[PDB]
């Protein structure tokens, strides 16, 4: 599935991620934006055996189990196939846990050099919400 | 150890520098605001981290803000001075919504 | 461009009392307002984000409330280290701006 960023966000916002360790709804949005451009079937193997899942691209290396990464560590404690749904209740779980002060999204580059230092209220702004 | 310190003129094209330090400008914005005597704060504009700029509307024709990323060095550019320029003049660090450092200010008398 | 309506001016109170704040934004503000504090001779500090965060090392009594185009701090057994003023100010797309301010002096 292909989320609008208004529906997304309003999602985001229901799951409680504004606001979440002070981080402005706007980060998560944009971070779902530059990690998988909002499609939650979104996957990326890199160079380790590590694979990225999801709408924001949870690590299985170190976040969740998919089975054929090594050294898997499991943090969120969830299989990586339970985070390609159209439902975002498993990643945003698992990105709440990943994110455990004011300065964990930068577990996501595409945040770090992609989002931070931009307006990334401007991904919801005249999103119903 | 985030910190931001006022530079500028003293009295006066007007020109003050923000010279921040304990992080990096690439990451954060920073908003301008001025303080006339004894009065209340008005926004002046911000350079965001990206680069882009905004501007109080009714003194956009006068104001430019720039910044130089290596050398942590944020400016402000003010022509056309007028005796209400006179004021604090603060660069402020915004980070996600909320200026959360402020330097101590500069005063300026046009 | 948005315009934030601060109430009251000024505030003659004593320790131990309760104080309430108000900035009203001619547009909805989408809860993106904070509060700072500024002590006189001194440059403003941050209280308050996002309308109901406080900021680090900011005591509990302080409170902020709010949504769409209303907003409120309060201030619970106000202390000595609270006098001095108060401002609002909107992060809801850019030109910001603040409120007019409020002096919380003692009475």
């Amino acid at each position: 599935k292909v989320f609008g960023r208004c529906e997304l966000a309003a999602a985001m916002k229901r799951h409680g991620l504004d606001n979440y360790r002070g981080y402005s709804l706007g980060n998560w949005v944009c971070a779902a934006k530059f990690e998988s451009n909002f499609n939650t079937q979104a996957t990326n193997r890199n160079t380790d055996g590590s694979t990225d899942y999801g709408i924001l691209q949870i690590n299985s290396r170190w976040w969740c189990n998919d089975g054929r990464t090594p050294g898997s560590r499991n943090l969120c404690n969830i299989p990586c196939s339970a985070l390609l749904s159209s439902d975002i209740t498993a990643s945003v779980n698992c990105a709440k846990k990943i994110v455990s002060d004011g300065n964990g999204m930068n577990a996501w580059v595409a945040w770090r050099n992609r989002c931070k230092g931009t307006d990334v209220q401007a991904w919801i702004r005249g999103c119903r919400l | 150890q985030v910190q931001l310190q006022e530079s500028g003129p003293g009295l006066v094209s007007l020109s003050i520098t923000c010279t921040v330090s304990g992080f990096s400008l690439t990451g954060y914005g920073v908003n301008w605001v001025r303080q006339p005597p004894g009065k209340g704060l008005e926004w002046l504009g911000m350079i965001w981290g990206d680069g882009n700029t905004d501007y109080n509307s009714a003194l956009k024709s006068r104001l430019s803000i720039s910044k130089d990323n290596s050398k942590s060095q944020v400016f402000l550019k003010m022509n056309s001075l007028h005796t209400d320029d006179t004021a604090r003049y603060y660069c402020a660090r915004e980070r996600d919504y909320r200026l959360d450092y402020w330097g101590q200010g500069t005063t300026l008398t046009v | 461009d948005i315009v934030l309506t601060q109430s009251p001016a000024s505030l003659s109170a004593s320790v131990g009392e309760t104080v309430t704040i108000t900035c009203r934004a001619s547009g909805n503000i989408h809860n993106y307002l904070a509060w700072y504090q500024q002590k006189q001779g001194k440059s403003p500090q941050l209280l308050v984000y996002y309308t109901t965060t406080l900021a680090d090392g900011v005591p509990s009594r302080f409170s902020g409330s709010g949504s769409g185009t209303q907003y409120s701090l309060k201030i619970n057994s106000l202390q000595p280290e609270d006098f001095g003023s108060y401002y609002c100010q909107h992060f809801s797309s850019t030109p910001r701006t603040f409120g007019g301010g409020t002096k919380l002096e003692i009475k």
